[PDB]
């Protein structure tokens, strides 16, 4: 029935820091939530590095070309 | 269309876990690599032999073309 | 409240058995926007005059601050564009997208929109393959009797290619992506009433799932591979696909010994070049493309996919040999070891499609009794 | 003064593929000169002597310079 | 000889490795949507769980172990009775209209 | 046809740059030799800045040559010493004069010739150093010459280069070879004024995309992990 | 651990989250260019302007 | 079945006390399509170079078969365009359209899209009012302190109007109607 129901084991998949059912969470959760958002953040860093350079190319294309500066001061 | 009025389901159970409670890449090398090969052994025989002939027709296509520009004894 | 229509890209039902192939289904949205974005900034210094256009390209690659990249993010971007399509489209055959008749036809009109667009994009810089690349193809439309000379002269703006031919393309070429930009939404609209189509071919209504976390990032992962495979070429081998000759100025009074348009026509151009007759191959050309509209009347199997039709896989990957052959055979000249090929390869193309893929389902149904 | 190239071409005419193509070139040379009217030439044997030549030169030439 | 091939080709399709049947892989048109709709619950629900898990494994590109695979002799024709019933009504629906 | 080999270079490597010292002597060649009959119109002295010469030094060459510029207030035109904005001195005013100065044949431009000819450099370096005696059974009009790398093996190319044809600044050997090195190094720069910078973004890309690609591939595998580990069952009566 | 102590300080609150990124990105920018250019100089030593920028 | 969205132009509820003013509400759809249609065929012979653009207009008005009309169906069309708007917009005040806050703001972004568009459309032929018509207006953006000189020089493609100023508009000007579309 709905009580004979049982949950299998994910110990083949879980993190090592939680496999001991006798322990408790809240001692690694703060870390487990940190390592993954670190990937989210570190990802977000490099995308921003891409944006500053890739856009400035286009914007600096809108800028005065090299041909004009030759005629500017002289 | 959206969720709610698609179809019928009866007597089905779904178990699943947070991502945080499991490593992202467990058994990648350990279990993935055979599954790669198993995926390979089911497809190579119906994919390669065209490309096998292609490599040959790409070969003989040059050699005969290579000889034709080379002269004849006359 | 235009927030409810953008649920189709956020909260849309879609399957879960999905490969990495369907990254390609959305990269075009990234190719197209990027390509437009590139080309738009690019046309800030293009000029639509014969006497200066080729030079006006040189105005970019030399004197603009980091603009020289933009010639190649755009140009070789157009190659990565097509690399998606013939991985996007052969998909629909290997999985059975083409039953969605209201959508599959839309997937054609894009292709002829693009392959007639791109033809107007290689020609702008007056490369000495621009000119003849426009001459040969456009000359063929003289093949028709009693009107071929008219429409061709009518499009040439005279009796032959000239300045007047150029500007007429640059506007026709700067515009169609926007026409594609809206047709893109149409192509997704008829989808929206039915949704996607798994590799198995089974109606997966039971297992349709959200879209914002899962396939968004998955597509972004593909876009990364695209930008990678795009940034590689421009940085490491931009002269690879874009033929060398196109850096030559235009001159009608001299040809190269060898002619070939850009690589992607070549599966199709070879079909025509096979036929010694003039007109007898032209109708085969568009037929080779417009056969796609004609396939879905040839879904013989009451299955859908080809993951569960092993014999279809024997034919399907054999078709790729023919295309990838005609690709190479097209880009090579007219001599005896190669003419013998295209006289077969052209026939093989029409043959595999209209005889043997139908023949499969008529058999595979009989192999399993329905 | 000297061309360093000749120093390198000189050594390579001794190697196998050059000597063999050289001998073929000589019979070609006499195949043509001996005959009176010929629409034939030793562009045939010349290029194979040279496609084999310059491959060795590739290996080492910019070591000097 | 024939019958060795139907068993053989049935193994090369692969859908016996994903716990599926012959009927489950059918293309869906209006003629069949009726038939599926006509199916009983004891069997209809048994369709979905066969399908539902094969999808989850197609996601992973995984399969089931050899024991769970489907045997040719057990490839039951549970759907054909409901199907040909329909087209017996289709062809009557049309020729009678002629 | 004839396929040139793949001669190595100081820049063939996918993070290799150009030896600017080699360029510095290469530019001497074009002015002393090739600028008599080659019309490089897509370049100016200013582009040499930050590459081989400086502002004032390269400007000394603009002072050297006269250039036709300026409608006089009389309504006529004149000659002045050029400047850094001025493109190179065109040898001849039009193509036809070049055909007239030759045996009916035209010199091509050399701005983008490298990227407009298969093999690029390796064609050119072996072109000059492919001169030899014609073979037996061949005949050529006057003005034409033999060179196997050119299509048809027949060309109106007077031999431009030879050992001790000129001298260079620092005093390196004026062999037929070293000169042939700097010049082909020079022309690649013509159709690529960005080589020094292409590799720079050529490198910045990898240590980003090589660094991101795992992380995004993890964030993928992060979210999908719910379904990479999802189990089911079937419990009707 | 460093991972956990990092979480409670910065990656917890969203208004704090974007602060780390642009800051670290700014400090990251100053390093990445210096890393690449020196290496690009390390490879092609004796070829660039700055290695002939003293003779003239 | 994209036939259900085009009921908004076929089977849409709408009032019955309606004047002739609201003709103008849809003429823009006709002005815009016509104007685009005109200009598109028109740019088949425009040239984005200083040395030839003004002449390239003359290429039309003289040598093209009935093309000379197209300079004016388009140009003076742009006047009839604006005649609709300030009869379309003052309407909303005289009747009270502007309560539809989500719509009224959209009605602005068009106007600045157009009035900055049209500014790029009068300038193409180099009329001696094109130039100064572009100088004066654009010069004003130097009014800002510490950035005005930058953005203006940045848009001028130099230090003053030139060939580089032209092409940068012709693309910015050939495009926005589609953004409006
Ligand atoms: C005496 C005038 C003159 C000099 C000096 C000269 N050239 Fe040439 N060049 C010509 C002419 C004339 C042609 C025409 C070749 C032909 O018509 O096939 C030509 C052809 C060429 C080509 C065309 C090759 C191709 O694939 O089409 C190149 C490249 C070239 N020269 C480079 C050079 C180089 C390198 C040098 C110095 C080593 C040089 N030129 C010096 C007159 C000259
Ligand atoms: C599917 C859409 C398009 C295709 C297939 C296409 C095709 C091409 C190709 C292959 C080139 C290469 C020319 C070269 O490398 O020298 C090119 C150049 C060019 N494209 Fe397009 N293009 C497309 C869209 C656009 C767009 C959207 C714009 C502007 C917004 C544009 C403007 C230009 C211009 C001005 C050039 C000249 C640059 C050059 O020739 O190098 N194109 N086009
Ligand atoms: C700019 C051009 C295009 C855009 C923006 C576009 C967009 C899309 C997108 C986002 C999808 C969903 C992704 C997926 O199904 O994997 C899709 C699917 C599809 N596309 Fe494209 N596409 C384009 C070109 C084409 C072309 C040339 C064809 C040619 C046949 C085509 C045929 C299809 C079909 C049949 C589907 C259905 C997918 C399925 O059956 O599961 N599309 N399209
Ligand atoms: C709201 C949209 C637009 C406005 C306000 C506008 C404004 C103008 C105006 C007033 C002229 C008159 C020039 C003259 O009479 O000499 C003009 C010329 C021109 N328009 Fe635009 N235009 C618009 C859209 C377009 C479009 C859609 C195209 C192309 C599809 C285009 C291309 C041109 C060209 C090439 C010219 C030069 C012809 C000339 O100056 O006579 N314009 N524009």
């Amino acid at each position: 029935s709905h009580t004979d129901i049982k949950v299998p084991d994910f110990s083949d998949y879980r993190r090592p820091e939680v496999l001991d059912s006798t322990k408790s969470s809240k001692e690694s959760s703060e870390a487990r939530k940190g390592f993954s958002y670190l990937v989210t953040a570190t990802t977000t860093v490099g995308v921003a590095y891409a944006a500053k350079n890739v856009v400035s190319q286009f914007v600096s294309s809108m800028s005065a070309s090299a041909d004009v500066l030759a005629m500017s001061k002289i | 269309r959206q969720f709610g009025h698609l179809t019928r389901v009866r007597h089905v159970i779904t178990y699943s876990l947070s991502p945080f409670e499991q490593r992202a890449f467990p058994h990648y090398f350990s279990k993935g690599i055979p599954n790669v090969l198993r995926r390979t052994r089911a497809c190579i025989l119906r994919v390669a032999p065209p490309f096998v002939a292609f490599y040959l027709v790409y070969t003989w296509g040059t050699q005969e073309f290579e000889k034709s520009k080379r002269k004849n004894p006359a | 409240l235009m927030k409810i229509v953008n649920n189709a890209f956020i909260d849309l039902p879609a399957p879960s058995n999905i490969s990495s192939w369907w990254n390609f289904g959305s990269l075009l949205g990234i190719c197209l926007i990027l390509q437009i974005l590139t080309g738009l900034f690019l046309a800030m210094h293009y000029t639509s005059d014969t006497t200066t256009a080729f030079s006006s390209v040189t105005h970019i690659c030399r004197d603009v601050n980091y603009g020289w990249i933009i010639r190649y993010m755009h140009a070789n971007g157009a190659s990565m564009f097509f690399i998606c399509l013939y991985m996007h489209v052969g998909r629909g055959l290997y999985y059975g997208s083409y039953t969605f008749l209201e959508t599959w036809n839309i997937g054609v009109i894009l292709l002829l929109t693009v392959m007639a667009t791109a033809f107007m994009g290689y020609v702008l810089p007056w490369g000495q393959m621009s000119f003849w690349g426009a001459t040969v193809i456009t000359n063929l439309l003289s093949a028709i009797p009693y009107i071929g000379t008219n429409l061709v002269e009518w499009i040439w703006g005279g009796f032959s290619v000239d300045k007047a031919t150029l500007t007429r393309f640059f506007a026709f070429h700067f515009i169609l992506p926007f026409i594609i930009m809206a047709i893109a939404m149409v192509h997704l609209l008829f989808l929206h009433e039915t949704g996607s189509n798994n590799p198995t071919g089974i109606s997966s209504d039971v297992d349709k799932i959200p879209f914002h976390p899962y396939y968004t990032i998955k597509d972004i992962l593909g876009a990364l591979l695209l930008i990678l495979a795009l940034m590689l070429l421009v940085l490491f081998a931009p002269d690879l696909l874009g033929d060398p000759d196109n850096y030559t100025p235009a001159n009608p009074l001299n040809t190269p010994p060898h002619i070939k348009p850009e690589w992607y026509f070549l599966f199709a151009y070879a079909i025509l070049r096979s036929i010694p007759n003039k007109l007898g191959g032209v109708l085969a050309l568009a037929f080779s493309i417009l056969i796609l509209a004609l396939i879905p009347l040839l879904h013989t199997s009451k299955q859908r996919s080809m993951m569960f039709r092993p014999l279809s896989q024997c034919l399907f990957w054999a078709l790729v040999a023919d295309l990838l052959t005609l690709t190479w055979i097209g880009g090579q000249p007219v001599e005896h070891p190669y003419i013998t090929i295209g006289q077969l390869a052209s026939v093989l193309y029409f043959l595999l499609i209209l005889v043997l893929m139908p023949t499969a389902g008529t058999i595979e149904n009989k192999l399993l009794k329905w | 003064l000297v061309d360093p190239l000749t120093t390198v071409r000189e050594q390579c005419e001794q190697l196998e593929k050059c000597v063999k193509a050289r001998e073929r070139l000589e019979l070609c040379d006499e195949r043509v000169s001996s005959r009176s009217q010929t629409e034939e030439d030793c562009t045939e044997e010349l290029l194979d002597f040279l496609h084999a030549r310059d491959h060795c030169v590739a290996h080492k030439l910019f070591n000097s310079l | 000889w024939l019958e060795g091939i139907r068993k053989w080709y049935y193994n090369a399709a692969g859908f016996n490795k994903l716990g599926l049947m012959r009927d489950d892989t059918i293309h869906e048109n209006d003629d069949v949507k009726e038939a599926i709709r006509r199916l009983p619950e004891n069997l209809y629900d048994d369709r979905v769980f066969r399908i539902k898990r094969a999808l989850d494994l197609s996601m992973r590109q995984q399969i089931l172990p050899k024991e769970q695979w489907t045997k040719y002799e057990e490839d039951k024709s549970y759907l054909e009775p409901y199907l040909k019933e329909v087209i017996r009504e289709r062809k009557e629906r049309e020729e009678w209209a002629k | 046809e004839l396929h040139p080999p793949s001669y190595p270079w100081s820049h063939r490597g996918l993070l290799s740059s150009l030896d600017h010292t080699s360029i510095r002597r290469g530019f001497q060649v074009y002015k002393q030799v090739c600028s008599s009959c080659h019309s490089m119109d897509y370049v100016a002295y200013r582009h040499l800045v930050g590459v081989c010469y400086t502002e004032d030094e390269a400007k000394a060459l603009a002072e050297e040559v006269e250039v036709q510029d300026g409608p006089n207030e009389d309504g006529e035109m004149f000659m002045r010493p050029g400047k850094l904005s001025d493109y190179f001195p065109k040898p001849y005013p039009n193509p036809e004069a070049a055909r007239a100065a030759n045996n009916g044949a035209l010199p091509p431009d050399l701005s983008y010739i490298v990227r407009a000819r298969h093999g690029g450099e390796d064609y050119v370096f072996s072109l000059l150093t492919g001169y030899c005696e014609p073979p037996t059974g061949v005949s050529l009009r006057e003005g034409l010459y033999f060179n196997p790398y050119f299509p048809g093996q027949a060309i109106g190319m007077a031999p431009p280069i030879y050992n001790e044809v000129l001298e260079f600044d620092d005093g390196t050997p004026a062999t037929m070879s070293q000169v042939a090195k700097d010049v082909c190094t020079f022309l690649r720069w013509a159709a690529e004024p960005e080589h020094d910078h292409r590799k720079r973004m050529g490198l910045k890309m990898l240590l980003m995309m090589g660094l991101l690609l795992p992380l995004v591939y993890a964030m993928k595998r992060h979210k999908w992990s719910v379904l990479k580990s999802r189990k089911l069952a079937y419990r009707p009566p | 651990t460093l991972t956990a102590r990092l979480y409670s300080l910065l990656f917890r609150r969203t208004s704090t989250f974007a602060l780390t990124i642009v800051v670290g990105a700014l400090f990251f920018e100053r390093a990445f260019d210096q890393g690449a250019d020196a290496i690009y100089e390390h490879i092609n030593e004796g070829k660039l302007w700055k290695h002939i920028k003293h003779k003239y």
